[PDB]
């Protein structure tokens, strides 16, 4: 799953100066990134 | 222990920190008596 | 327009201001000076 | 677009390796409610145990008895619209169709002692409606079945809840849309009673009928489809099922208002609003089809937007 | 105006004393109506 | 047994009145006639109502608004402003789309005492007349009522007779008793007394 | 960033001059006076 | 209470940003801050 | 998923200078009695409302009006009047009405609409036609529901005018003739009345003195015991003694079917009576009074 | 600051008007949070405004426009 | 189609104990008079519903219920305070909720607001500003009828001078105490109203026929008619949301949480 | 400086495997267990 608060810094939205949203937004990635590896990964794991 | 129990949950892009915007400080004025209009009444003269 | 909203609800009314700073010395006024001030101050008021 | 719903049940009153996508499904209230209802809401003179046997003896034959109180966990929840319709498929006008559905569900299921649990659900329904506890206030409609995983007696069940039907993407065998389909012994078209014969809007509603004759009871429900209202709708079913409105009136029941007839004796049909068919007019094709291997005919709906707010409106006047 | 309950509740809460019962009170008998007046009444008079 | 003081009709001070008048054999006469006039919601609506001055007065208060034209003076730097970013969002309205635009910002105080002042100098017209409105205490769904209700809606028709600030006639089971709008208003906003 | 504080805070930070004086009396000492002060948030709007 | 000590270390040396050049006695307005 | 928009055709045959008559009536309300996407204009004209060749009233309005599709004009252009549905289902995002009666619109509140009843109606006189197009009033939730009381009690005594709100007076008028209507109104009445008095309103009856000299003790109390009262005059007419007890009594309990079966009564009683709602405004900058005349945002219900 | 009438009461005869132009800058101020101060404002919850000059210390355009100056 | 998102600047001065009930009242309801962007902490808290200078009963929340916007909180920063308004149709993803009421939710049921017409309001005391907030309740639309009926019913029976149920459970209603002070007093207006408008019925129906089996009538009746459809709908009102799970829990119980979607 | 430290922290973060299965049972997913470990202070001593 991926949560609100975050799901609305991945949409592909517009470039906001601050550096604190882009410090934000590679957290988010990193996070989903993870997760998804995690969840790939498991295919292969559960299908022995 | 703090576990995220389905995946990347909120409360982990908060961002929301405090700032200490700046300091202030004064500097006093050192008067010496003589300057003053007040010696005029009185001859100091210094006795070890 | 905002700034003098902000500006307005930050400043006390002249008549009252006025007579304190010359009121001033060791500002914690005993429990008797407060009552002379408090009461030229009822007339500090409807005076002008 | 659309909106999906899942629930986890057992597979006793509902088999969806058998009903096809496209059936109308409906959730159950718990049992144990029935029991405080009935204890506050009986009337004077008669005795609710009644009502007690039947369900205890319904749920004795039905399937693991025990989980009957509190905290089962793992109920009966769904049921099938054909299911609550042949079972008591002595009351529906056309009996041929009515019939085949009884013989075909009673075929196609487990096979052994689901005539038990048919005159069992038949008989605490009809003790229901006795003990002056009405199904309306337990039975709601769920969904239309779309798709579904089963296992040893136990489902999973995923539904359509709101929006168009036909927007609903699925993984059968044919092609990956799929229409809703209801019993052709349920189908009661209200504007064809009235005669208004008019094309355009539609809704369709969920119609229960209640005679309440001592020992005579009698609970039957359609699927209405009217150009009607869901104001007006209420004034047109009334008005043609006059000789039940007194068959319920005549036969309910100084000085005191106790022996009056109240609601509860007056009572003899109950309605809700579950979806429209925005269209240009109606088409739907009664076309004989296989449960497996019993035919049985179906109405074949089209453009069916399911709608909500589900409030039950009351007849009894 | 006429509404004193709640009044009268909190005031009947404070330090009440010993007040004497002399014109808050009434009573009744059956003598000489002579007789009631200088008897009972008028020797327990200078001691209530 | 034959009568206390605090529970009489005739209490101590009517004798003392009669004791040491000082009066001229006939307005004596006269003046306990009047203190014998009961002092009961009923009683003053007989005496108000035909010029008698039951022994009692009132202070009267009321409460105006005037207009000023202030004046305003401030220090230098007395206040950090600072600005944020503005931000766009937008919902569909009436025909079409509607934009707005928002943008936060913040202050604080740079002083140490009091850097601003300010004094109400001139006087412009004034918002209310101070005129003759009375206040009706029948407004509120208040205490304990009379025991007969006769009395009460005697009352509120006799007071609501006596002025112009009253509830409406048919008084409703549940709601506020707002008073009835008229027509016209002539001198500014009216000042309860 | 101000949408990321939670307060901005500032510092003043002044002193006291005394004055030397005879007995009998507590004797003068420097004071020192430290403060602290938040901030208000506040916005715009504006629409076409 | 008072949330806003604690925060930094309230005498904090790190640089002036302004002169102040007010010198009047504050203990009577201890009302407006920490 | 679309808004469920519908098209009704103006005749070519119209006044120049009455397109502009209709332009200004956006933001009304129309109804149909069957909903079509292509519909034309004599549908929705007065003649469409007749009974029977005969110009309706107004207890033939209210039971149109509940009887019948509302929608909304959305835009019209020379030649072609746009609207949208409302009780249907579809989304409708954006919507926008007009403040149709001479009341004032409360933020928040609940719209029910109402017949032409204060002797003004706003219609349209279409000439080439001969058409007559009659504008509802969109009358707060409540205002209505009284207004309605006021005018079944009149019905009442055709069958043997003044209300306040805010602190006006507005009276009414209305032609009751067609008087069979008027008599299924008063079967409508005693229907609702006849399953409120449930076989335990004796134990009801059984408190009136008791809400009496309870009413002397609170000043709420003794105003809900108003002179004009069948309860008050009760109390002083006609006492009641004790009951025989409840017939199988460890078990039952009259008080909770007496009031639960009078809640359903009182659901739909203003509702037959009157009209269901089917707006509710919701602004969300504008200012909350919404003056007669201007234009507003609702939300379905 | 004040109203349009009281501004011409004071202007005939009790303010005398000194200086009718005067200067007055034309750019904002600024303030960045990056570097240092971003490290802290993310790890802990604190940030220093002048963060990259105190850890060195331990260890613009204005243009003229119409006014109305008074003394 | 944007989510009508609502920002509240929580104040600071808040002791650190009430930011700890805060953070767990996430999922809670709250209600606006009307609908704006940039809200206040007044605006929620029960200082707003006051009628007559004080708090009000059981009754005036089911005006203010009707007459306001309920709103849901979605997330608490230790800053300031989020909501979603629910009321108006807005595509808002989460929206989920937290059950507070003695009853299990079922999946797939409609919920309908209900003020604490039994046991004490679950308040947060934010006595460092100077207020405290208490939040509606979330019963299923089936039982509103019976609940509202149920106490009212005990309620005139104790004037004189019981337990629901729901999916394998029974909830006791008197909750065993003596509550005739306190409740005895939150409800009392609303039976007073009840009693008083459905004894006119009974006597009115006599006053037209009594062989069933100048004191106007044609006013008297309208008293009738007016008042019992001015509570017809503050009473028989209509649901907001409805619980959809998706591989969550079957059931919910008081206290816990889970997503629904918008009527 | 370990005479000064009030107290210090490490942390962990570790994410479990997670397997795919089948089932009507609810699906799993991938976890994310923190923590947070204090350190204990000691001392020793000697003495000639």
């Amino acid at each position: 799953a991926i949560a609100s608060e975050a799901l609305s810094l991945l949409s592909n939205t517009y470039v906001d100066g601050t550096e604190i949203d882009s410090s934000l937004r590679i957290r988010a990635i990193q996070q989903m990134a993870r997760n998804l590896r995690t969840v790939l990964d498991s295919f292969e794991r559960g299908t022995a | 222990f703090f576990k995220q129990i389905r995946s990347d949950d909120n409360s982990l892009y908060s961002a929301q920190f405090d700032i200490l915007l700046g300091t202030y400080c004064n500097t006093l004025n050192f008067v010496r008596f003589l300057e003053l209009g007040l010696s005029v009444a009185c001859i100091c003269t210094k006795f070890p | 327009d905002q700034l003098l909203g902000v500006l307005l609800e930050k400043a006390p009314p002249l008549s009252l201001l006025s007579p304190i700073n010359k009121f001033q010395p060791e500002g914690h006024l005993n429990r008797v000076a407060r009552a002379a001030l408090l009461s030229d101050l009822k007339r500090r008021v409807c005076a002008d | 677009t659309t909106q999906l719903i899942q629930q986890v049940s057992l597979t006793d009153f509902f088999r969806p390796d058998i009903e096809h996508a496209g059936s109308i499904v409906l959730i159950l209230r718990h049992p144990s409610d029935m029991i405080g209802e009935a204890n506050t809401l009986t009337q004077a003179g008669r005795d609710p145990d009644v009502l007690l046997e039947g369900l205890r003896n319904l749920f004795n034959a039905c399937t693991a008895p025990w989980t009957v109180g509190e905290g089962g966990g793992l109920r009966a929840y769904v049921t099938s619209l054909s299911f609550i319709a042949a079972c008591r498929a002595e009351e529906y006008t056309d009996k041929q169709a009515a019939d085949a559905n009884r013989t075909a569900i009673v075929s196609a299921y487990g096979c052994s002692r689901m005539e038990t649990r048919l005159i069992r659900f038949s008989e605490c329904l009809r003790a229901m409606v006795q003990c002056h506890v009405f199904p309306h206030r337990f039975i709601s409609f769920f969904g239309s079945l779309l798709e579904y995983t089963i296992q040893d007696n136990l489902c999973n069940i995923t539904a359509v809840a709101k929006g168009p039907q036909e927007a609903a993407r699925t993984d059968k065998t044919s092609t990956r849309r799929v229409t809703a389909n209801i019993p052709a012994c349920v189908f009661w078209d209200v504007d064809k009673d009235l005669h208004l014969s008019a094309d355009g809007l539609k809704h369709v509603f969920l119609v229960f009928v209640y005679t309440q004759r001592r020992q005579r009871e009698g609970v039957r429900l359609h699927l209405a489809l009217s150009q009607l209202n869901e104001q007006c709708f209420g004034r047109g079913i009334g008005f043609l099922l006059g000789r039940i409105r007194a068959e319920n009136a005549a036969w309910g029941t100084t000085g005191d208002f106790r022996g009056l007839p109240t609601q509860l004796s007056c009572m003899y049909a109950a309605y809700t609003l579950i979806g429209t068919i925005p269209s240009e007019s109606v088409r739907y094709t009664r076309r004989m089809e296989r449960f497996g291997g019993y035919n049985v005919p179906t109405i074949w709906l089209e453009g069916v937007v399911w709608g909500g707010t589900n409030t039950w409106n009351e007849c009894y006047y | 105006l006429l509404d004193v309950e709640a009044t009268l509740v909190a005031l009947r809460q404070q330090h009440l004393d010993r007040q004497c019962y002399f014109g808050v009170y009434v009573a009744e008998g059956t003598e000489d109506t002579l007789d009631v007046q200088m008897g009972r009444f008028m020797e327990t008079w200078a001691d209530m | 047994f034959l009568g206390a003081n605090h529970h009489a009709t005739i209490r101590q001070p009517v004798a003392y009145h009669v004791t040491h008048s000082k009066s001229d054999f006939n307005t004596l006469t006269y003046s306990l006639l009047g203190g014998y006039f009961k002092f009961t919601p009923i009683s003053l609506t007989h005496q108000l109502r035909t010029g008698f001055h039951p022994g009692i007065a009132f202070t009267v208060v009321r409460q105006d608004r005037f207009a000023t034209e202030q004046l305003l003076y401030a220090e230098r730097a007395s206040e950090s402003y600072f600005v944020g970013q503005i931000q766009v969002h937008h919902h569909d309205a009436i025909g079409g789309v509607n934009f707005t635009l928002t943008q936060p910002r913040a202050h604080v105080d740079l002083g140490v005492g009091y850097t601003a002042v300010c004094a109400t100098a001139a006087l412009r017209c004034p918002l209310t007349d101070m005129g003759n409105t009375a206040q009706n205490l029948f407004f509120s769904r208040g205490g304990v009522p009379m025991l007969h209700d006769n009395v009460t809606e005697s009352l509120r028709r006799i007071t609501a007779s006596g002025g112009r600030l009253n509830p409406t006639e048919p008084l409703p089971i549940f709601g506020g008793l707002r008073p009835a709008t008229s027509a016209g208003i002539a001198r500014g906003q009216a000042s309860v007394c | 960033e101000l949408a990321y504080v939670r307060d901005g805070v500032i510092q003043f930070e002044v002193q006291q001059p005394m004055i030397a004086r005879d007995g009998p009396h507590p004797v003068d000492q420097p004071v020192h006076n430290y403060m602290v002060k938040r901030i208000h948030k506040r916005s715009l709007s504006a629409a076409f | 209470s008072d949330r806003i000590a604690g925060l930094f270390n309230i005498p904090a040396g790190i640089i002036p940003t302004g002169n102040v050049l007010s010198t009047i006695e504050v203990c009577a307005h201890r009302c407006i801050f920490d | 998923a679309m808004p469920f928009e519908i098209e009704v055709l103006l005749p070519g045959e119209l006044s120049p200078a009455e397109t502009s008559a209709l332009q200004k009536c956006e933001g009304k309300i129309i109804t149909f009695s069957t909903l079509r996407h292509r519909a034309s204009l004599v549908d929705i004209a007065l003649s469409s409302y007749y009974i029977n060749g005969a110009p309706p009233d107004t207890l033939s309005l209210l039971e149109a009006y509940r009887m019948r599709f509302a929608a909304v004009i959305t835009r019209v252009i020379p030649g072609k009047l746009l609207a949208h549905a409302i009780g249907v289902g579809t989304p409708t995002p954006g919507l926008f009405i007009q403040n149709t009666s001479p009341v004032d619109l409360c933020n928040g509140d609940y719209i029910c609409l109402l017949p032409p009843v204060f002797g003004s109606a706003d219609s349209i006189r279409l000439d080439s036609v001969g058409l007559e197009i009659v504008f509802p009033l969109t009358i707060p939730q409540t205002l209505m529901r009284e207004i309605i009381a006021k005018v079944v009690a009149r019905a009442v005594e055709r069958t043997a005018d003044v209300i306040c709100y805010n602190g006006r007076r507005y009276e009414l008028e209305t032609n009751l003739q067609h008087r069979d209507g008027s008599d299924a109104a008063i079967r409508t009445l005693v229907l609702n009345l006849m399953f409120s008095i449930n076989e335990g309103c004796l134990l009801l009856l059984a408190l009136i003195p008791t809400l009496l000299v309870q009413g002397a003790h609170d000043g709420y109390v003794n105003l809900l015991i108003q002179t004009a009262n069948c309860v008050r005059e009760t109390g002083q007419l006609i006492n009641i003694p004790p009951m025989p007890r409840i017939q199988d009594g460890h078990r039952r309990f009259p008080i909770y079917e007496t009031i639960s079966s009078w809640i359903s009564t009182s659901s739909r009683l203003g509702d037959t009576l009157g009209t269901r709602a089917i707006l509710r405004v919701c602004v969300f900058d504008g200012p909350s009074t919404v003056h007669p005349g201007d234009r507003t945002a609702v939300i379905q219900v | 600051v004040t109203t349009a009438t009281l501004k011409r009461q004071l202007l005939q005869g009790i303010l005398q008007i000194d200086d009718t132009a005067a200067d007055v800058p034309v750019t904002y101020g600024e303030m960045v949070l990056q570097g240092t101060n971003l490290v802290t404002a993310l790890v802990m919850g604190k940030a220093v405004r002048g963060m990259d000059d105190v850890a060195r210390h331990l260890l613009p355009v204005n243009a003229r426009v119409p006014a109305d100056l008074v003394i």
